[PDB]
């Protein structure tokens, strides 16, 4: 049997992990209570059916009955990992700006050596389930073809040399599309697995102006859409009284951008707001806020590009890490929670 | 050579617009300098401050 939809209203689990059918207006109770504190960054649907896999904390944790019941699988080496899905059961855990790296082959664990110290993106080959694509915060791409035993570096620096680099995000249908962010410096695009990039335009409202790009999120209902999180530093200039910060669209694959959301009390934007495109309609965004603050809790936004507007659900959690979707009924969420509170 | 004023304006822009939650030391260092310089001019006593305290510490 394929993927299905949960098969249950509760979800026996530590808390880490919930599901929603209605956007995050109602999240499926868990048996386990989530503690402070908690992370889960890591969350991914796999190829193989009703299988997802999350990092919870350095606890790694899989499902095969699609979300009703998660289990301990091992414990991963560093505390904060998130997660690449690859064909054929696989998943790659790696540490944001860190050095950890370890290849998931259905329950096994196997600890990788990173070609970098400091990782900022990883992009695994669906036609070739070995082919698996890291990059590093200078901005180097590092290509393996053996599931990521030994490494080889590949193409040019993003940006050139000395820069600081968010993000490197990949197509999900194919490898050699790329699309980075840098401090300053704002978004490039590669289209050829980084031999050559191209600087992209749109991110400040003024020509030439500098800008940031913090995340990119490729669509992976359509090649051409991009969405992403940035700053405009021009509109940011000192002493403005604004912070410049936008959710932007592109639709030519990340070479320009068009400011789609603001920074306000009713889309509340910050350095690293979850980006979390449908992998079905490409018109759609999902994003979030969340903060312990004055117990606000958590805002699930929707972006709808067909009218340009942001919906919202909330709930009571200190925040969502991460965002994963039923591949037979993408309606269903899987929310990977933040409870930080002291 | 900075005192407690420019120190927050150098430091609170940092944070706000150049650093995420998982920035490292040396994605502060960057930050910090281009902080500076955004606010005083790359050629600034503010930025000159900046990047030797930072080079003090070998990074």
């Amino acid at each position: 049997s394929g993927w299905r939809a949960p098969s249950c209203t509760k979800v026996t689990g530590d808390g880490a992990v919930t599901f929603t059918t209605d956007d995050g207006a109602t999240l499926a109770p868990t048996t386990g209570t989530l503690q402070s504190v908690s992370y889960t960054h890591g969350l991914v649907a796999l190829d193989t059916p009703n299988t997802l896999l999350a990092t919870h904390n350095d606890e790694l944790q899989r499902s095969t009955d699609a979300g009703c019941t998660w289990t301990k699988v091992a414990t991963l080496g560093s505390g904060s990992t998130w997660l690449t899905a690859a064909t054929g059961g696989r998943a790659f855990a790696w540490e944001k700006n860190g050095g950890y790296l370890a290849r998931v082959d259905g329950r096994t664990v196997t600890k990788l050596s990173s070609p970098s110290a400091d990782i900022v993106g990883v992009g695994t080959d669906k036609a070739r389930r070995d082919h698996v694509r890291l990059a590093g915060s200078d901005g180097q791409l590092y290509d393996s073809t053996d599931a990521g035993a030994t490494w080889k570096p590949l193409g040019k620096l993003a940006f050139g040399p000395g820069a600081s680099v968010y993000t490197v995000s990949f197509d999900p249908a194919d490898l050699d599309h790329a699309v980075a962010g840098g401090m300053t410096t704002g978004g490039a695009v590669t289209t050829d697995g980084g031999a050559t990039w191209t600087a992209a335009t749109g991110l400040s409202a003024t020509a030439g102006g500098k800008s940031n790009l913090f995340a990119a999120s490729v669509s992976p209902a359509d090649r051409n859409v991009v969405y992403a999180l940035g700053i405009d530093l021009v509109e940011a200039a000192p002493n403005s009284g604004a912070e410049g910060r936008h959710l932007y669209r592109s639709t030519d694959g990340g070479r320009t951008y068009t400011r789609i959301v603001d920074d306000t009390p009713d889309t509340e934007l910050t350095n690293s707001t979850l980006l979390a495109p449908s992998p079905v309609d490409p018109n759609v965004l999902y994003f979030e806020y969340g903060t312990y603050f004055q117990a606000y809790g958590t805002d699930l936004y929707r972006y709808d590009a067909r009218t340009g507007k942001v919906g919202k659900t909330h709930n009571a959690h200190d925040g969502i890490s991460a965002i994963a979707f039923n591949p037979a009924r993408p309606s269903v969420m899987y929310l990977g929670l933040e409870e930080v509170q002291i | 050579g900075i005192g407690r004023d420019k120190l927050g304006k150098i430091f609170y822009r940092a944070l706000t617009q150049y650093l995420t939650p998982t920035s490292n030391f040396s994605q502060l260092r960057a930050a910090a300098v281009q902080s500076a310089t955004d606010l005083y001019g790359s050629t600034s006593q503010e930025v000159a401050s900046v990047k030797q305290a930072f080079d003090a510490v070998g990074v």
